[PDB]
RNA sequence: UAAAUUAUGGUCAAUUGUUAGUAUUCAUAUUAAUUUUUUUAAAUGUUUUAUCAUUUUAUAAAGGUUUAUUUUUGAAAGAUUUUUUGUAUAAAAUUUUAGGAAUAGUUAAUAAUAAUUUAUAAUUUUGAUUAGAUUGUUUUGUUAAUGCUAUUAGAUGGGUGUGGAAAAAUAAAAAAAA
């Protein structure tokens, strides 16, 4: 019969695209939590190795019928703050949403403006971030960002990132995992190469110096005076509640 | 194609299927009607779902409400039993009045 | 000394439950049967209970037991009891389902004899090759339908006459003229004309009224 | 423990099952992967005592074990028992054989008149030997037999096997490769519950996800196909590569103190039997270049070049610049025999790994010698020239975007900057390897020496403690060698490197 | 005895059997009550324990 | 092993494939070397030797023939092991060198047994005497020599055993050089067997090794070979061989008695060969495997008188001197006594002139199997009958 | 059925067999057909998550999974950075293409098996010695062998929009992994399983304790 | 694998595609990959002869068997249902022309 | 209808208590008395926590009545790996009625989860359904007995969709995270 084809184990489940607690809304600061560490690792890649289609001369001109099909998941950098047409400009002024670009604005290019572009059909977002040059990271001459005027120079320095996403999807949609190639930075090794004049000025240390004095002792351990929560090595708490292993307890009160 | 395979455990029909042989008794007209009317109801029901959406949607919604709100929708050993009036036969007298009998087949 | 199997069973019961058995199980008690209904008015149509009926599936008298030594154990090496069976196809009225009558043996140690009982199974044939009269070899499988856990592994003997009758457009076997009755009342066949059915109906309803008059009893 | 791989075979026979050839292959591969070679030979003896004639894959799995063990007697016994009738493929024969054995079935007569022991079918592996020898794995038998005769020291039998293999790969067609069998696992068809944590689920470190590898690989792979999917000339190149690998294996077996990282003075210089070994390797390479003509321009020689570089790095003590020069000359020789203007290929990651390993072997040293704190280096070692030859090579690799870096590639750079005494390996480890790689603990086993050469003792102490916090944060536990390195300077640094639990157990 | 019992036949008399059960019940099954000979081993472990 | 496309060989492709030329090939040494290679095998070497793409009856006959070859080679392996054990036991109890044991004497045996009994060792003397007594009957180097040569010819006849005697890894016994030897002693030995023994297929079928078609065609070729060396002016048309001297030397292949004997029919007398030699007539019959058909296979006295009268009619030979005699042969093989009686009766040859014509007849040591009492009784009652005179 | 008539039937089962081997004539060895899959596995019902269309053990590999492949290596013009500037070099991508495939299928095989983010970035074109290849032609129509040098000329102004809806390991048996991450020609045949866990028997069948009398081996 | 079974419509759809793949091959015959395809057709024809069949499906089946040159294993029930179809009132001379051309291309 | 063959030239036995195991009392044995003994009166403290909450703590009885039975992937065991993934949901088989007859949320097919269709459907005189009695169990008793006679392991579709599993309104231990 129809009842005796398979068993009832592992039935069909409702997908996460139709559950509101699994779908990240773009009007919330949780949209910029998932998508901001993907930008700071892409700009680290684009400053160290040539990525093919991360920098264009214009916006990509797909037709209006193929706009929703081809554009989400695509990223490119342009020079200057020029926004695509048929979009409504919503500038992100929330400090709860702008705080997730803190590492991006400090250790890399300074974030000037973050804009969300919502179209007339309300189905294709575009996260526009305006950076102001120059980069705080050293840029390789063969890298992609060396082909950018705002990135190489130190209105003329501004360049914009464009990331197209769909509005109400689970946060696995707004992922950029094809840009996690870890290209090395040869800035500490450019000093000793043949292209540098500092190659004969450094002195090698082949042996350790003779230590007449031992290390400075730590100050005297004062035990705490407050009520502690208990032994963290059996409450399954990580060594400070932050990181480490529970089997290797360290950095707590004892 | 009259002998099953002892090694693979295939049936008498599957060995003849893998050899391209046809062993089928000459069917009567009702036995051909049983194998001929399987696609007719599918072509009827799919045409109904394409042609009358406002009625097929209401029928499917009422069927889903009747399925979802049922009391015995939890997959259990009671709901997973093949013959419920035969395995649980002491409930048919004093507890369950749906089945009036505990024997419906050869078991 | 060589201990019997009852020592091993007692050892199993001691290791499971901590003790073998609470003693004084017989108690020599007189089970008294008292009557409540009338003489011939027990509320059942077939079996009228008027004595102390013993309850038990294998603890009753005269004692039965399954007899595992038969034709199937002689032919097939089975991984478990009832895995392979050999029987005859008796019904193909359902699609992809052959009704197979098989036999087994039940042993009576008091009379020291084995008797063959018959069990009917529903087996599966996908290509519709089983005809009524085939000696088939069926095997256990998964649940296919509510009453289908066997399948036709091989046709050990095809009914040639049934297939040739199916080629003629006839039935595979001619249907029997006897069978199960519909009541204990003698089913009389009515041989009447078009005009004489009303008086036959009056006689039948008058006979039913006399059978209802039997409720009154005397006078 | 790996002994369970021998146990679950034995319980397979106690429970009255016939172990198939895949069970013996899996047991021998699992016991060879854990370094238990006598247990793998016991699996072979279990297979022989069950009177099972092995297929060519089981023969090759036994031959991998006895070329790793260096035992020629085992392979000669297996040869004289099974492989005396193996032939290569001929142009007249069909490339796959047809299935010979019809599956086991019984008629209506054989069900009755036969006894119950003839009607019984257990999955006996001796019935389908001719259907498992269907794909003609003769060349991987002959290559392993050429490996075991080179490992045992028999030059004439190795020459016979390699000459037969060379003539068969030059004059006979390529057999059809066996497709992989996916019915050996019970994996589900899809993920039953789709839920995937993000890469940045932890705010403290970058972690690997099941969807993508975001931390980068720890070990470089060759990125080549299996030995059965190769062509005949590609299998000849692979055969030369495997013979050089067995040369390297027997050289590491004969001189174990001169092939690991230093630990003694004898690592820096060549042994006496190295020059004839390099002469034999060069004769084999020139024999490969003389057999294959222009067709070697149309073959993948990356693993062969990496094996040539590790042979001319470990056996012959060559500099890293000499390894780069040999690799560039090899690629120019390969690009020049095409008789066109062409365009040369780049070195792969596995080719650059041996150049960086040669650079790390130049700057390598014997730590904590008899003079109590003086690292002994190679005679004639120049740190400036080695560092200048390392830096432009690293810039050459970083200029090529098609070379994917891994942790073992950065490890040789860190060990070279530690051994050259440039005091900049920690900054390279922070910028390139710390936050974006799954680094093992032995990185710090170089870097503590870079921590040891600091001016003040408090900088040494704080750098060691920060390295311990780095082991805590990025989920890279400290190895026994690093903890024993920090143990030896406890009178000076007073850094505790054992837990409060292990010491109370230890006493 | 059926489930979980090693008894295969009655002790003294039985209904008539055929085939391998006829050879088993009379000759080949176990019998520890035999005062002369123990239940015999499979071949060839019976020839060297004849005495 | 078995290859897809391998086929069993007849005698023509055996003498065509192994057609090489060799000079002064040692038969005993290469025989012992090939048998030493055979005895070093295991049973797993005998598994995959049947070619796959064949019908099931042909595969079953090939399996029966290969199992017969395997069991005869295993019996000779046990006999050779017992031989070497007895030779080692004699050379250990006596103290004589091992190479001179085979050339020792019975007076030497008496002296050694008396010396062992003089020292007080009657157990060792009885062991030496019993080992020498069972060594005189078995200790020759050519003991089952025709049987071993027919076994090796059958191993070549299967066609799947030729590659199993080479590609071994050996050591040099004097220098310890591990090498791979490509010398095939099986090919050289069977080439010498093919070149020297021109009737190796006849000895192969006569010993009961051929399970496919039997020894009947080999018997016909043997009889026409022995007729062409006695009549010396021989014509052969199909199934009829005739001498043209005027004296009747006729061999007629009548029919095959296996296919003609239909089970369940009443027809008395079906013969295989009919040989007219001068005034004598012989009905040469190969017996059947059915013991209920052997009583039907021999013709009646009236049928033999009719055959003799037909001979008197067609040949013009007077009925005063006409003699007809039945002859019965073993079904699956042909022992030595049947060939001796065949040369005595049907060709009128004694032992010495048949040994002059046939060299391999002296070393032919096949005898009747003791498991067949019905055939031995029927052949005793048949071959001891007088010539039926018309 | 009546078992006492079994052995006489066995005699007939001899005599029907030996006539059948003697009456008819076998024409030749019939070729072996590939066996399918049975839907009658024993035990309980399995799930659709583990339905892999194989319910028995077959240790051999049959003909539908066997492919005839050519190791085609295709070159790409790349640019590397040296101390001077850009230098043009060659990057080789090796695929196993079937012999009956077209050049568009070879291009799709290069696209799905490059696993490099810098090579197949725009619309490229396959060519041999500058002459471009027709993508609707077979490899045998051009005589392309393993030694044939094939180049891939890119047009970097475009952008290749691919849809990898076909899995990397797709054969006729429809068994593909979701975490496959590698072409099946590159992965090893046998490796250690790190996802599973070794489990021992924790449920004793009949023996539980003190003295092993019989062990309840019938159970 | 026994998961699905082909009726006559799937065979009448698959046979022109396989004939078109046969015409594009270098050899006249198809690859050895499709021997399991034709076998899946070969059991699908011999079962469908036991069911009811219209004239147009039999014509398309005969034209498909004539297009890609394949003789089915049954070959006799198909001729019986072609004998049962020639004297029908539905039969047209176009139908007889297709049937005779297909039987000449097969036989 | 074979017809009495002729050194009768070897007689001197048995018992030394050592055994291949259902053995029968129509009047004796099992039951209650001549004799029983000994107690028991409910109204009740499981514990950790981040505190008006959250983490661990899955087979009490009477009633109703059963042809049968077992094993969670999920929690734990359990480990410097990890996917709510580590094959649990099935089969054969054997009950009784002093006055013996009909039964059905029904059987199979199915592109059908959640059946608008098809069928000459399914059980039963080889004893069904219902009604009565009703846990079963070489465990008890008896005997020379393959005979007769007894039984107390258990389970539980509307109390809460929680939980891995409802077994959850009460159990002298199964010691329950220092
Ligand atoms: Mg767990
Ligand atoms: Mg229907």
């Amino acid at each position: 019969s129809r009842r005796f084809r398979y068993n009832t184990k592992f039935p069909a489940l409702v997908s996460y695209n139709k559950l509101p607690w699994e779908v990240v809304n773009h009007e919330t600061p949780q949209f910029h939590m998932h998508v901001a560490p993907h930008y700071e690792q892409l700009l680290t890649l684009a400053a160290s190795s040539p990525v093919p289609h991360i920098i264009g001369s214009k916006h990509i001109d797909v037709p209006r019928e193929h706009r929703l099909r081809l554009l989400p998941g695509m990223l490119y950098l342009l020079d200057g703050d020029t926004l695509p047409g048929e979009f409504t400009i919503n500038r992100v002024l929330d400090p709860t949403a702008l705080q997730y670009y803190g590492r991006l604005s400090s250790q890399i290019v300074t974030v000037e403006a973050v804009r969300m572009l919502v179209p007339d059909d309300l189905r294709l977002l575009c996260n526009c971030i305006t950076f102001k040059g120059p980069l705080h990271l050293p840029v390789a001459p063969y890298a992609s960002l060396a082909s950018l005027r705002g990135a190489s120079q130190g209105g003329s320095n501004c360049f914009t990132l464009y990331h197209f996403v769909r509005p109400n999807r689970p946060p696995k949609e707004l992922q950029l995992e094809k840009y996690y190639i870890h290209a090395p930075c040869v800035a500490p090794l450019s000093e000793f190469a043949s292209n540098s004049d500092e190659r004969g000025n450094w002195r090698p240390r082949l042996q350790a110096p003779k230590r007449t004095r031992r290390a400075t002792p730590l100050p005297a351990y004062r035990p705490p005076q407050s009520y502690l929560m208990g032994l963290a090595e059996r409450l399954a708490v990580v060594p400070g509640g932050c990181f480490g292993r529970r089997s290797l307890m360290w950095g707590h009160w004892f | 194609g009259l002998n099953g395979c002892v090694e693979t455990g295939r049936s008498r029909s599957e060995v003849a299927r893998d050899l391209g042989l046809s062993y089928t008794r000459p069917l009567h007209e009702n036995e051909k009607k049983q194998l001929s009317h399987q696609a007719v109801y599918y072509e009827r029901l799919a045409k109904f779902k394409m042609e009358q959406p406002e009625a097929a949607r209401a029928m499917e919604r009422e069927r889903f409400v009747r399925k979802f709100s049922g009391m015995f929708v939890k997959m259990d050993i009671r709901s997973g039993a093949p013959d419920f009036p035969s395995t649980y036969r002491r409930l048919l007298g004093t507890k369950v009045v749906r089945w009036a009998s505990k024997r419906h087949g050869p078991n | 000394p060589w201990w019997n199997f009852q020592t091993e069973h007692r050892q199993r019961c001691v290791l499971m439950y901590g003790g073998a058995r609470t003693k004084n199980t017989h108690n020599a008690n007189h089970r008294v049967f008292i009557k409540k209904y009338k003489r011939n008015a027990f509320p059942n149509r077939t079996r009228h209970h008027w004595a102390v009926s013993m309850t038990g599936v294998l603890s009753q008298r005269p004692r039965r037991m399954p007899w595992p030594y038969d034709l199937t154990s002689l032919i097939f090496n089975q991984p478990r009891q009832g895995s392979d069976k050999i029987g005859y196809v008796v019904g193909t009225s359902m699609l992809k389902t052959a009704v197979v009558a098989t036999n087994h043996m039940v042993y009576y140690p008091k009379f020291n004899q084995r008797v063959s009982r018959t069990k009917r199974f529903f087996a599966h044939d996908e290509d519709l090759a089983c005809v009524e009269g085939d000696l088939v070899h069926i095997k256990q499988c998964r649940k296919i339908s509510k009453y289908k856990h066997y399948y036709v592994f091989s046709i050990l003997e095809p009914n040639v006459e049934g297939r040739e009758r199916l080629k003629l457009g006839l039935k595979a076997v001619p249907p029997p003229l006897f069978g199960y009755p519909v009541s204990r009342r003698i089913v009389k066949l009515n041989l009447t004309s078009t005009e004489g059915t009303q008086e036959k109906l009056a006689a039948a309803i008058q006979e039913h009224v006399q059978d209802a008059y039997r409720f009154s009893g005397p006078t | 423990i790996p002994q369970e791989a021998l146990h679950w075979l034995l319980r397979m026979i106690v429970d009255n099952f016939n172990p198939q050839h895949v069970h013996y292959i899996a047991a021998m591969k699992t016991l060879q992967s854990a370094g238990e070679l006598d247990m793998a030979r016991d699996v072979w003896k279990i297979m022989e005592r069950q009177q099972t004639w092995p297929c060519t894959a089981t023969i090759c799995a036994y031959l991998d074990v006895c070329v790793e063990a260096g035992e020629k007697t085992w392979a000669m016994e297996a040869w004289n028992r099974y492989c005396t009738e193996l032939k290569f493929l001929e142009p007249g024969e069909v490339d796959p054989k047809p299935i010979s054995r019809v599956p086991f079935s019984l008629t209506r007569e054989e069900l009755l008149y036969l006894p119950k022991w003839k009607k019984h079918f257990d999955h006996d592996p001796n019935l389908d030997v001719m259907d498992l020898n269907r794909f003609n794995r003769t060349r991987e038998v002959y290559l392993r037999m050429a490996q075991v005769m080179l490992a045992g020291g028999e030059r004439n039998a190795f020459q016979h096997f390699f000459t037969k293999l060379e003539e068969a790969m030059l004059n006979k067609p390529t057999p059809v490769p066996e497709p992989p069998n996916p019915h050996l696992v019970r994996r589900p068809r899809w993920a039953p519950y789709e839920h995937c944590k993000s890469v940045h689920h932890s705010p403290w470190r970058l972690q690997n996800n099941g969807r993508a590898l975001a931390l980068g690989p720890p070990v470089t792979i060759e990125d080549e196909m299996q030995s059965r999917f190769f062509s005949n000339d590609q299998f000849l190149v692979h055969s030369v590569k495997e013979v050089l690998r067995i040369v390297l294996q027997e050289h590491k077996r004969a001189h174990p103190t001169e092939c690991t990282r230093c630990k003694t003075e004898a690592f820096f210089y060549k042994t006496k039997d190295a020059d004839e070994t390099l002469k034999f390797c060069d004769d084999l390479i020139e024999r490969l270049f003389a057999s294959l003509g222009v067709r070697l321009s149309n073959l993948n020689t990356s693993s062969l070049l990496s094996t040539i570089l590790e042979v001319f790095r470990v056996v012959g003590k060559e500099s890293g610049a000499a390894l780069l020069q040999r690799a560039n000359e090899f690629l120019e020789r390969k690009a020049s025999l095409g008789d066109a203007e062409g365009s040369r290929e780049n070195l792969t990651a596995s080719n650059y790994l041996q150049v960086l390993s040669g650079f790390a072997d130049e700057s390598a040293f014997v730590y904590n010698t008899k003079k109590d704190g003086t690292c002994q280096y190679k005679t004639g070692f120049d740190p400036r020239t080695t560092m200048r030859h390392l830096a432009d090579v690293v810039q050459e690799i970083a200029g090529n975007p098609h070379v994917t870096w891994a942790a073992d590639m950065h490890l040789q750079v860190v060990e070279t900057m530690v051994g050259c005494g440039t005091m900049k390996a920690n900054d390279y480890f922070v910028r390139n390897v710390l936050r974006q790689f799954s680094w093992d603990s032995r990185f710090l086993e170089a870097l503590y020496v870079e921590y040891r050469r600091q001016d003040d003792v408090d900088m040494w102490a704080e750098l060691t403690k920060r390295a311990l916090v780095w082991t805590a944060r990025y989920n890279a536990p400290a190895s026994e060698r690093l903890r024993r390195l920090i143990e030896d300077d406890y009178d000076t640094i007073r850094v505790q490197t054992r837990t409060f639990r292990e010491l109370a157990v230890f006493q | 005895g059926g489930p979980g019992s090693p008894v295969r036949g009655p002790g003294y008399y039985a209904p008539p059997m055929e085939g391998e059960h006829q050879r088993g019940y009379t000759a080949e099954w176990r019998d520890l009550r035999n005062p002369m000979r123990p239940p015999e081993f499979p071949t060839p472990w019976e020839r060297k324990y004849r005495q | 092993h078995a290859t897809y496309g391998a086929v069993p060989l007849t005698h023509s492709q055996v003498t065509s494939v192994y057609a090489t030329d060799g000079g002064k090939v040692d038969e005993l040494g290469l025989l012992e070397l090939v048998e030493e290679r055979i005895f070093s095998w295991k049973l797993n070497k005998w598994e995959m030797r049947i070619p796959p793409n064949l019908p099931n009856d042909q595969k079953e006959l090939i399996r029966q023939e290969q199992e017969n070859l395997k069991q005869i080679l295993s019996e000779w392996r046990k006999c050779f092991g017992a031989l070497n054990a007895d030779i080692l036991q004699i050379s250990s109890l006596t103290g004589v060198p091992k190479d001179v044991v085979r050339e020792k004497n019975r007076t030497w045996l008496q002296e050694e047994v008396a010396k062992l009994r003089w020292m007080g060792e009657v157990n060792k003397a009885a062991l030496l005497r019993d080992a020498f007594m069972r060594l005189e009957a078995f200790g020759s180097r050519d003991f089952m020599f025709m049987e071993r040569l027919c076994c090796i010819y059958g191993l070549a006849r299967q066609g799947t055993f030729d590659e199993a005697f080479t590609n071994y890894i050996t050591e040099d016994p004097v220098t310890n050089d591990i090498f791979v030897d490509e010398r095939n002693p099986f090919k050289e030995l069977v080439a010498h067997i093919v070149r020297n023994y021109s009737q190796i297929d006849i000895i192969y079928d006569f010993l009961g090794f051929n399970y496919s078609e039997g020894y009947r065609s080999s018997l016909r070729r043997y009889m026409e070979y022995l007729q062409c060396k006695t009549a010396e002016n021989v014509r052969a048309s199909g199934r009829l061989v005739t001498g043209d001297k005027g004296e009747h030397n006729i061999l007629f292949d009548y029919c095959v008695s296996r296919e003609s004997l239909v089970s369940g029919d009443s027809c008395q007398g079906i013969i295989d060969f009919l040989y007219i030699n001068g005034n004598d007539v012989t009905l040469i019959i190969i017996a059947s495997d059915n013991p209920w058909l052997r009583n039907r296979q021999l013709p009646h006295r009236r049928q033999m008188e009719g055959i003799a009268r037909r001979v008197c009619f067609v040949l013009g030979i007077p009925p005063s001197e006409v003699r007809i005699r039945n002859l019965l042969l073993p079904p699956t093989y042909l022992d030595k006594g049947s060939i001796v009686r065949l040369n005595d009766i049907v060709f009128r040859l004694s032992n010495e002139q048949s040994n002059l014509l046939i060299p391999w007849l002296t070393n032919y040591n096949k005898e009747l199997d003791p498991k067949d009492v019905d055939y031995t009784a029927l052949a005793k009652t048949t071959n001891e009958e007088e010539w039926l005179t018309l | 059925l009546k078992a006492g008539l079994l052995g006489h039937y066995q005699q007939e089962a001899f005599e029907a067999r030996k006539r059948f081997e003697e009456s008819t004539t076998y024409p030749g060895p019939i070729r072996a057909a590939t066996p399918g899959d049975t839907r009658f596995y024993s035990g309980s019902l399995e799930s659709i998550l583990h339905d892999t269309d194989r319910h028995y053990w077959r240790a051999v590999t049959d003909d539908p999974r066997v492919q005839h492949l050519i190791p085609l290596r295709i070159r790409f013009k790349i640019f590397t950075w040296v101390t001077s500037g850009w230098e043009q070099r060659m990057q080789v991508v090796q695929i196993m293409a079937p012999k009956d495939s077209t050049i568009a299928q070879v291009k799709d095989l290069v696209i799905v098996e490059n696993q490099s983010p810098y090579l197949c970035v725009s619309s490229f074109h396959l060519a041999i010695d500058g002459k471009e290849l027709d993508p609707q032609k077979t490899l045998g129509e051009y005589g392309i062998t393993e030694q044939s040098q094939i180049d891939a000329i890119e047009q970097n102004d475009h952008l290749l929009h691919r849809d990898d809806e076909r899995p990397r390991d797709w054969t006729v048996d429809e068994i593909t992994a979701e975490d496959v991450k590698r072409s099946p020609y590159k992965e090893m045949e046998m490796q250690p399983l790190q996802n599973l866990a070794p489990r021992y028997e924790a449920r004793p069948k009949g023996y539980f304790g003190r003295t092993y009398y019989s062990g309840m081996k019938q159970s | 694998a026994g998961k699905m079974s082909l009726t006559l419509r799937e065979v009448n759809t698959l046979l022109p595609l396989l004939s078109r793949m046969r015409r594009e091959s270098p050899n006249g015959a198809l690859d050895a990959r499709f021997d399991r395809v034709f076998n899946a057709i070969d059991t699908a024809i011999g079962a469908a002869m036991r069911h009811n069949c219209t004239l147009d499906e039999l014509l398309d089946l005969a034209e498909g068997l004539a297009a890609c040159e394949m003789v089915p294993s049954a070959l006799k029930q198909v001729e019986m249902v072609l004998i049962r179809s020639v004297m029908m009132h539905e039969c047209s001379p176009m139908h007889l022309r297709r049937m005779l051309q297909a039987m000449f291309t097969l036989m």
